[PDB]
RNA sequence: AGAGUUAAAUUAUAACUAAGCUGUAAAAAGCCCUAGUUAAAAUAAAAUAACCCACGAAAGUGACUCUAAUAAUCCUGACACACGAUAGCUAGGACCCAAACUGGGAUUAGAUACCCCACUAUGCCUAGCCCUAAACCCAAAUAGUUACAUAACAAAACUAUUCGCCAGAGUACUACUCGCAACUGCCUAAAACUCAAAGGACUUGGCGGUGCUUCACAUCCACCUAGAGGAGCCUGUUCUA
């Protein structure tokens, strides 16, 4: 409901995360901070 | 904590106002669903008791998306009526 | 775009409250348990400069978790912390608990100066089972 | 022509709601087959057990 | 975007096993949940103790703060207006939504249809 | 309440009337008051327009009637105001030019200024929870607590006066001595306080 | 089904700091070889993704990577054959956490419980059993159709081919039998006796120490005034006389 993608590439998306975090590519418990500035695809509104 | 620390879930204050930037910080963890997770691990739950939440929480839902979709798909027709008293 | 909260520990930021980076600046750990609340301001280095806790403060088994006695200790903490000479306090909640706010306005509250709220909470991905729910 | 809120029993029950006495509607026309719940008409049915014939 | 209620359900034709089990069924019901009434908060408490520190202090003599007590009274009015305007408030409903009754007669206007 | 919803009190201040012509939003509200054909309350006969009434003389004085005795509260008061007017002048001529600027000879403001500092600021509720009645700390309202100063007044001197010591003597004692804060009333009013502080944390029971 | 791997948490155990820490509606007990912060493996368990609806015959299966791998040119089918959650048994390991039990503490007329504190079998791995669940989606399998049609409710109503099962209620997941790595077990399963019912759904009330809204105006709480219950005496009951 935020990203919007349909289920195939939902579940890529999810299973890549995981097999990006336990070899060691990216961090779990945030987003990096060099990327913080990116695009933004997401419909979430945290600020207010 | 093997990851470099104060880079989660860190909000800073801008301007000195301490209780505003906290208010921002909840709401946060409370749009992830952080804060439930935290009320719920407070506690155990069995996982029946826990298919039993999912499936309520899930009709709920549904119920709700949908009300709200007949509320707002009807909030054109709550103006002021045109042949009253015919 | 002013005030992006996240600080990066490269040193790409030239921002400075006492002169300090904000990696130089000492924290202040508050522990907020359903039954308690204590702050520990710590140096950078990690050497504590403050303890102060709801029963340090004088209160008892049941009041002490309550808000009034989390600002009480709030403000004792900030003094003693005053005292050697800490300005600003980057501040970490570990707890989601009757004295998180309570405590965090209690610092201020106590002439002291908070920068950055981050929440620490165990948050275990499943790890260890809780005990069982009460009623049972 | 009645075109308002249909008091129920009006041709089951004529002669409480109407009068002592009374005759009845030969023919009924309807230009909606609804009310505004989007239901039958009531008159519909009303008129099918009052041996009516309608348009 | 609604959840999808395909499949999810257990009805003689499903293949699959249950997804949901709805307590009650599930449908749009005429009318729509009245307005739940929030809660009270203990107001003033900052002032209270604020106060407190006050006069544990001063060995309890009034006439050594003048400001504590007075903004902890200036504080209790604060607190009374507020109880009177949140009386008075009922307009307030969800400001960018309608009353609940409005919303009734919206929904009464339109039904949802179970039957025929 | 033999009278109907329909009538409003009435404003007994002369002031008001005598000089209405430089305020608007005034004479538009007294001219909308009596336009309206407003039945309004015949005036109370224990009030009145005379220059010499404070409405809080005529509530402490009402607080200590007994049965149906005006008379006997209007002479009890008419004594206290008395004792205290002449026991300051007692104070006044045995004393020395500096004291003869700060003495006050006002029994009137020597009054309001008894029961301003006999106010107690908070007051406890009990509530109940989990079976028990917990006193909690409660913000009060300037009537309540006025009513509170008077009545612990009136109850001290009722109280614990010796059978031979009058009412006006001894309240006139204990009015000078509440304008000096070193009465006993006073100490009613910090034991409320040091009751108020000792449960300060249980204000968290407080929904309101 | 293997083989390897670990992200957050927890904990050993050290170093600083504080004397308190833990716990409930409220308290005690308990621990102060305790708590906070900083460090850190082993075991366990697998946030979010999931508002998804895949896989497996069912039980089941949602941390990571790879190897092996999902019967049938496909109707039905047993007491035969192979499976089967939890708990349980046997032997060998494991033990952060949880926890029957037991022991403290409260709660209480009592509390063998609800509430707190410990702590064990026990959940975990390897081999072997035990073969039971509300093992339920209480909806048999395989073709079909939406034609006829509403006991009631609920998952609308039916044909066709099957296989399994049901002859009042108890007695009874019982007594006897047979078989089973069980020997307080499982399976299969009666009768004497007793009753005139037992049951499914439903309707109207009444009630609910259920949830929600709005109230009580001398009225429940908060608040105001004057009394009763103690004394003498008047008078009415109740016992004795
Ligand atoms: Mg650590
Ligand atoms: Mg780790
Ligand atoms: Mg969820
Ligand atoms: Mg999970
Ligand atoms: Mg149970
Ligand atoms: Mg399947
Ligand atoms: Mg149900
Ligand atoms: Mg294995
Ligand atoms: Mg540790
Ligand atoms: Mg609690
Ligand atoms: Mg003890
Ligand atoms: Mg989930
Ligand atoms: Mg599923
Ligand atoms: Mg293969
Ligand atoms: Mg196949
Ligand atoms: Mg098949
Ligand atoms: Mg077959
Ligand atoms: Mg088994
Ligand atoms: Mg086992
Ligand atoms: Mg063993
Ligand atoms: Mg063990
Ligand atoms: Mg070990
Ligand atoms: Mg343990
Ligand atoms: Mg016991
Ligand atoms: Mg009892
Ligand atoms: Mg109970
Ligand atoms: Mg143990
Ligand atoms: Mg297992
Ligand atoms: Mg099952
Ligand atoms: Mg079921
Ligand atoms: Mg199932
Ligand atoms: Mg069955
Ligand atoms: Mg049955
Ligand atoms: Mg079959
Ligand atoms: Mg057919
Ligand atoms: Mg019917
Ligand atoms: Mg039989
Ligand atoms: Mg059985
Ligand atoms: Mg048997
Ligand atoms: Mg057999
Ligand atoms: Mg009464
Ligand atoms: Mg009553
Ligand atoms: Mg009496
Ligand atoms: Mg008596
Ligand atoms: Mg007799």
């Amino acid at each position: 409901h935020i990203t919007g993608l349909c289920g195939k590439k939902q579940k890529e998306i999810t299973k890549a995360i995981k097999r990006a975090q336990i070899l060691g590519f990216m961090p779990v418990t945030y987003k990096d901070p060099a990327y913080l500035k990116d695009p933004k695809v997401c419909n979430i509104k945290y600020r207010e | 904590a093997n990851h470099l620390k104060f880079i989660a879930r860190t909000v800073m204050v801008q301007e000195g106002n301490v209780e505003g930037a906290y208010r921002t910080l909840n709401r946060i963890l409370t749009m992830d669903g952080l804060i439930e997770d935290i009320k719920r691990r407070r506690y155990y739950e069995k996982p029946c008791r826990r298919r039993q939440r999912e499936s309520y929480e899930t009709c709920r839902r549904i119920y709700n998306m949908e009300m709200a979709r007949k509320i707002n798909f009807l909030m054109r027709k709550n103006r002021a009526d045109p042949w009253q008293g015919c | 775009s002013f005030s992006i909260y996240p600080p990066i520990p490269g040193q790409e930021n030239s921002l400075r409250w006492a002169g300090k980076k904000f990696e130089e600046i000492p924290i202040a750990h508050i522990k907020a348990s359903y039954n308690n609340t204590q702050i520990q301001v710590v140096s950078a280095a990690h050497q504590p400069l403050a303890h102060a806790s709801c029963g340090t403060e004088g209160f008892r088994n049941a009041k002490k978790g309550t808000g009034i006695a989390a600002q009480t200790a709030g403000i004792a903490a900030a003094a003693k912390a005053t005292g050697k000479g800490v300005t600003h306090v980057r501040v970490v909640v570990k707890g989601l608990g009757p004295g998180r706010l309570s405590a965090i306005k209690g610092l201020t509250m106590g002439g002291l100066e908070v920068i950055s709220i981050t929440d620490n909470t165990p948050i275990p991905h499943n790890g260890c089972r809780p005990r069982k729910a009460r009623r049972l | 022509a009645h075109t308002r809120y249909f008091k129920g029993g009006l041709l089951t029950n004529a002669p409480l709601l109407l009068g002592p006495g009374v005759r009845l509607p030969d023919l009924i026309i309807f230009l909606h087959t609804l009310n505004n719940v989007f239901e039958p008409h009531v008159a519909v049915r009303d008129a099918a057990k009052m041996n009516i014939p309608t348009v | 975007a609604t959840p999808s209620l395909r499949g999810r359900l257990a009805r003689l034709g499903n293949p699959r096993r249950p997804i949901l089990k709805p307590n009650k069924p599930l449908i749009l019901a005429n009318h729509v949940g009245e307005r739940r009434r929030e809660k009270g908060e203990a107001t003033c408490i900052t002032e209270m103790s604020v106060m407190m520190a006050c006069w544990k202090q001063n060995e309890f003599r009034d006439e050594a703060c003048r400001k504590e007590i007075q903004d902890f009274f200036d504080c209790a009015s604060r607190a009374e207006a507020a109880r009177k305007m949140r009386s008075i408030q009922e307009n307030l409903g969800e400001l960018g939504s309608l009353p609940p009754k409005k919303l009734n007669k919206l929904l009464h206007r339109f039904p949802n249809k179970p039957h025929v | 309440s033999r009278y109907g919803p329909e009538y409003k009190d009435p404003q007994i201040d002369k002031e008001y009337y005598r000089k209405p012509l430089a305020e608007q939003t005034e004479e538009e509200k007294y001219e909308r008051d009596f336009k309206k054909t407003q039945l309004i309350k015949a005036a109370p006969a224990t009030k009145t327009s005379s220059v010499f009434e404070d409405p809080v003389i005529s509530k402490f004085t009402n607080m200590m009637m007994k049965g149906g005795n005006k008379v006997l509260a209007r002479s009890l008061m008419t004594q206290t105001l008395e004792a205290v007017k002449r026991k300051q002048f007692a104070k006044y001529h045995a004393a020395s030019a500096e004291e003869q600027a700060t003495i006050e000879r006002n029994p009137y403001t020597i009054f309001h200024q008894a029961l301003k500092n006999c106010e107690p600021v908070i007051g406890l509720v009990p509530i109940l929870k989990g079976g028990h009645f917990y006193q909690v700390p409660v913000p009060l309202a300037d009537r309540r607590r006025r009513f509170l100063a008077m009545k612990w007044m009136i109850a001290e001197c009722r109280e614990k006066k010796h059978r031979r010591v009058l009412m006006p003597e001894k309240l006139s004692q204990e009015l000078l001595e509440a304008f000096h804060n070193q009465g006993p009333v006073i100490k009613r009013k910090h034991d409320m306080h040091k009751m108020a502080e000792a449960n300060r944390a249980l204000a968290h029971y407080r929904w309101w």
